[PDB]
RNA sequence: UGUCCCAACGUUGGGCCCGGUGAACUGUACAUUCCAGUGCGGAGUCUGGAGACACCCAGGGGGAAGCGAAGACCCUAUGGA
RNA sequence: CGAGUGGCUUGCUACCUCGAUGUCGGUUCCCUCCAUCCUGCCCGUGCAGAAGCGGGCAAGGGUGAGGUUGUUCGCCUAUUAAAGGAGGUCGUGAGCUGGGUUUAGACCGUCGUGAGACAGGUCGGCUGCUAUCUACUGGGUGUGUAGGUGUCUGACAAGAACGACCGUAUAGUACGAGAGGAACUACGGUUGGUGGCCACUGGUGUACCGGUUGUUCGAGAGAGCACGUGCCGGGUAGCCACGCCACACGGGGUAAGAGCUGAACGCAUCUAAGCUCGAAACCCACUUGGAAAAGAGACACCGCCGAGGUCCCGCGUACAAG
């Protein structure tokens, strides 16, 4: 609930990766970002074994533990702290000014980063973060 | 060669560690088939004796048999609906949304809650319909509470407030159901739900035991031959291998035992009667006498007597229920001798 | 097998020395196993009432002593429970050796024997004389 | 049911039915009865004995 | 015959909390780690990740190649007995 | 004959430790691998049936008990769905054990002039430490989130919470000359595991009651001591197990596989695009944990001079302190 969010992005058949690192790159600029319709980015590739890597990260973990989350929300701000020196007090601060939602909770429509756009006509090989949460097993909420 | 052998005790009752309420709280609650209905109940422990019955189960051969049961009697004086709260659905779970209330409070509710004294059972509603016009209202549960002071061998009278569901026909249907329940005093009682002959699902605390060695903790083997003379006669062998060089967690240790909750399944309601048909001479060992609304459960329940335990209509039955058995013969024997 | 329609308490043990209930010339019966049962870690062997077992002779007639042969638990002294409740034990332990189809290699039988036993092996019991 | 040994009425669903090396059967309906028997005295002489009283 | 199946309950002294008395071992430093990797080829301290709010009580000892003893085993010494 | 993979064995190498990283075997307790012994779903057959034989997916679960031997190994028995193999300093001695290897004593054989030797055999021959750090099991005190009471939510985490067998009916049926002899499905039970409970059976019960030996208080009455009850008989509560209760089905997605539609390639083809099905395995379901989830949550009510809490007092459904 209320985020004032000077950039507003939209995920919506967008590369998240591409998405995650443009993303990274502002919210080290001191901006304050929100990723919206996390459930409707996408990820390239063949399903079977993109679905392999974040099911082998589910099943990895011990004590001290390897909390991988499994909603298209966790899954995307976790990509992007991959991007950042989350540790860093700098960092900590670029990532936490930073927030993903499912769907659109704001008035505005995101916005599309370039080149971060997916050709639905051109490409028949990738996923929806929901397909692979759901598939992780994970309650679909949105 | 190291013959093989499963664990010793399971890893899914863990963590081992002393419960966050007295009162059983469950996870999960029976599908909206029948019509509209609270689903559970509650009552106090009172004790164990045998009631002789005929052989009910259709494929038994014996059937129609004289046969005595172990029964844990338990104490289920009507319990009190003071609310209904609704919960809303957001993607990150259910939420609850508002709750209404009622003005005839339990003389003694005060001894638990700050008991209301101002308000809206009409906005609250109002709102609540609202969400389920937008379509995002979520189950309805009424928040209940009960009369320890119904049960005299109860020495408490600070009443166990706890949540049930209801779910019914349609989500309209059981939102009256429920807001009905409660207008009047919220007052109901077993019969309204359960029915003898039918499968329920006891939870409830387990008898606690403070800090347990693994043996009687997780049903490891004391030392034998020689060994055992030796200074050692209690404890494992290892707390694990050189490397890792840590010691796990799946590695049976001292702790805390007893005093969990457990949602023990599939327990059947041999009859639920009023009076002292069941109570025993002498008096219930460390409870007392029973008379007044009860139930009768077929074999063991968590908990020691005089602990709140919870019903709930089974949700994972393997049997069709065979309604109201035949009750031949309930033991009043005394407990000592 | 089928219901013995009642709840027991083994009260052998593979090693366990027994009764032969039988004119077959076989006095005493040592427990070998317990046919359709695999234990646990450590777990000795047990053995209780209505079970087929493997046996080794262990006293009686020159021909019959160290022979190896199928048996039927009739007797123990361990109790068993029936439908109603109650309890039942014996005073002694005692078995009837048996063949591949499950018939008695004696002629008569020696004691009592459960009801239980009969339901199990009626071939046993349709030979008896008390059954309790 | 009667115990064949106190013979107190004996509680239904309570109870060890003993049998004998001839065949015979005895039902007691306590512990108490079993060893006051294993012992080798006589229902008649023991007091407290419903069968003495 | 509790050696074992297969453990239970009990007794006595400790154990635990309070008053009083009051040592030793051991200590390059830093030290909340875990999974991998890497290095004189067996890392809490390097590299990459993961995880980690601080303090405390009790425990059985997984790791510190734990502490104790300048290896008795092996070879070397223009050593000894 | 040719190409390789693993790192259980053996050997080679001499990088690492000689101011010491405790041996072999065993035990106990914990996680793992798959190159699968059983169990689930498949394929082929020299597949009638039943029973097998060979291969594929598959690591959920299981994989037990004993006789000789220090043995590992292995040989043998009876059971068994089957009684698979391997890694973790050939896992585990600040856990146990110490039977073997390998001190000092001694005997035999062999060798030797001899002291004495042996990759020959045999008898006897010791197991230190008060945990500082870390780690995990359980338990408390604070701080943060920024007044209190009660009820919740669920990021995530744990489970094997269940595995397997026998039997009845289907059936003396299908199939088969005959002998013999299935299945789907429905039931009942056993076993292993798991969680809880004590009406019942059993244990305990140096609470309690009784019998009795010795001795002392003069006798009697009533008592003390006899190791923490003299011994014996009985035994309540409770705690217990050898006692008793409870522990799915079904969905969703797939593998090996069986197929559909279908082109590249007019045809054909299960695959390339697409679609239907299909494993004891995977996701949900179900049980337990869980606002310190830093995005540090939600609801309701009470209260901010007063709601509520602590100490106090009598006690436990709780308990080593807390
Ligand atoms: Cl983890
Ligand atoms: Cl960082
Ligand atoms: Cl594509
Ligand atoms: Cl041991
Ligand atoms: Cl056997
Ligand atoms: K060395
Ligand atoms: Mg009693
Ligand atoms: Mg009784
Ligand atoms: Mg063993
Ligand atoms: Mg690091
Ligand atoms: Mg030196
Ligand atoms: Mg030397
Ligand atoms: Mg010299
Ligand atoms: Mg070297
Ligand atoms: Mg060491
Ligand atoms: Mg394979
Ligand atoms: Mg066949
Ligand atoms: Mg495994
Ligand atoms: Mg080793
Ligand atoms: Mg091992
Ligand atoms: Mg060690
Ligand atoms: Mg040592
Ligand atoms: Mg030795
Ligand atoms: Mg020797
Ligand atoms: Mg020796
Ligand atoms: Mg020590
Ligand atoms: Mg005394
Ligand atoms: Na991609
Ligand atoms: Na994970
Ligand atoms: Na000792
Ligand atoms: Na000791
Ligand atoms: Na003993
Ligand atoms: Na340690
Ligand atoms: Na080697
Ligand atoms: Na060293
Ligand atoms: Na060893
Ligand atoms: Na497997
Ligand atoms: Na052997
Ligand atoms: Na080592
Ligand atoms: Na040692
Ligand atoms: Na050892
Ligand atoms: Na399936
Ligand atoms: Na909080």
């Amino acid at each position: 609930a209320e985020f004032d969010a000077d950039v507003i992005v939209d995920a919506r058949d967008c590369i998240m990766g591409r998405v995650a690192s443009q993303v990274a790159e502002q919210a080290l600029d001191g901006e304050t970002v929100a990723v919206v319709n996390a459930e409707r980015a996408v990820i390239t590739g063949r399903e079977e074994q993109i679905v392999e890597k974040y099911e082998k990260r589910v099943d990895i973990g011990n004590d001290n533990g390897y909390f991988y989350p499994k909603r298209p929300d966790g899954i995307f701000k976790r990509t992007i702290r991959g991007m950042l020196p989350h540790k860093k007090q700098r960092g900590r601060e670029a990532f936490e000014s930073v927030r993903v939602y499912l769907g659109n909770p704001y008035d505005e429509d995101g916005e599309v980063l370039d080149g971060t756009s997916l050709d639905r006509l051109s490409n028949i090989k990738f996923v929806t973060l929901g397909e692979i949460s759901e598939t992780l097993g994970a309650n679909k909420t949105w | 060669p190291q013959p093989s052998r499963p664990r010793k005790g399971s890893l899914g009752f863990g963590p081992r560690k002393r419960s966050t309420s007295e009162t059983p709280r469950f996870n999960s609650w029976p599908s909206d088939d029948g019509q509209p209905g609270v689903q559970g109940f509650a009552g106090y422990k009172a004790g164990m004796t045998h009631v002789v019955l005929v052989n009910d189960e259709p494929n038994s051969p014996r059937e129609g048999m004289e046969e005595t049961v172990p029964v844990t009697v338990i104490e289920t004086p009507p319990m009190r609906a003071v609310a209904l709260r609704a919960y809303e659905d957001t993607p990150y779970g259910q939420r609850p949304l508002t709750e209404v209330w009622t003005d005839e409070f339990h003389s003694e509710l005060d001894r638990t809650l700050d008991v209301p004294e101002d308000h809206d059972p009409d906005a609250a509603e109002e709102q609540i319909r609202d969400a389920h016009e937008a379509g995002d209202l979520g189950d309805l549960r009424l928040i209940t509470h009960t009369v320890p002071d119904a049960v005299p061998s109860v020495p408490k009278k600070k009443p166990d407030v706890m949540e049930t569901r209801v779910g019914g026909g349609s989500v309209s249907d059981r939102l009256d159901h429920a807001l009905d329940i409660v207008e009047d005093g919220g007052e109901h009682a077993m019969n309204d739900i359960f029915r003898a002959g039918e499968y329920a699902d006891v939870a409830g605390v387990t008898k606690g035991k403070g800090t347990q060695g693994p043996v009687k903790r997780w049903g490891v083997q004391k030392r034998k031959g020689k060994h055992a003379r030796q200074g050692w006669r209690r404890r494992i062998g290892n707390l694990g291998p050189w490397n890792p060089s840590r010691v796990r967690s799946t590695v049976p240790q001292q702790g805390q035992t007893g005093y969990h909750q457990r949602t023990e399944l599939n327990k059947r309601l041999i009859d639920i009667g009023e009076g002292d048909e069941p109570t025993v001479d002498g008096g219930f060992v460390n409870y007392g006498e029973v008379d007044g609304p009860y139930t009768l459960v077929k074999g063991s329940v968590p908990g020691p007597d005089k602990r709140l335990v919870r019903f709930r209509p089974a949700v994972r039955p393997n049997d069709q229920p065979r309604l109201d058995p035949e009750v031949r013969y309930v033991s009043n024997e005394s407990n000592q001798g | 097998m089928e219901a013995l329609g009642a709840d027991v308490t083994q009260g052998l043990e593979k090693g366990s020395l027994i009764t032969c209930a039988d004119n077959t010339g076989a006095r005493e019966l040592k427990v070998i196993s317990v046919h359709g049962y695999s234990g646990t870690k450590n777990r000795l062997p047990k053995a209780g009432l209505g079970d087929k077992i493997t046996v080794s002779v262990t006293k009686g007639t020159p021909e019959m002593r160290r022979q190896v042969l199928e048996a039927v638990v009739v007797r123990q002294r361990k109790p068993i429970r029936r439908p109603d409740g109650t309890r039942v034990k014996f005073e002694d332990n005692a078995a009837v050796i048996v063949d591949e189809n499950e018939d008695p290699r004696g002629t008569e039988l020696k004691g009592p024997i459960a009801r239980e036993v009969a339901q199990r092996f009626g071939s046993v019991a349709s030979a008896a004389t008390m059954i309790v | 049911r009667e115990c064949d040994y106190c013979g107190t009425d004996i509680e239904p669903g309570t109870g060890t039915m003993f049998v004998h090396k001839d065949g015979a059967t005895t039902h007691f309906c306590s512990s108490k009865c079993e060893n006051n028997a294993d012992l080798g005295r006589e229902a008649r002489n023991l007091e407290w004995t419903d069968t003495a009283r």
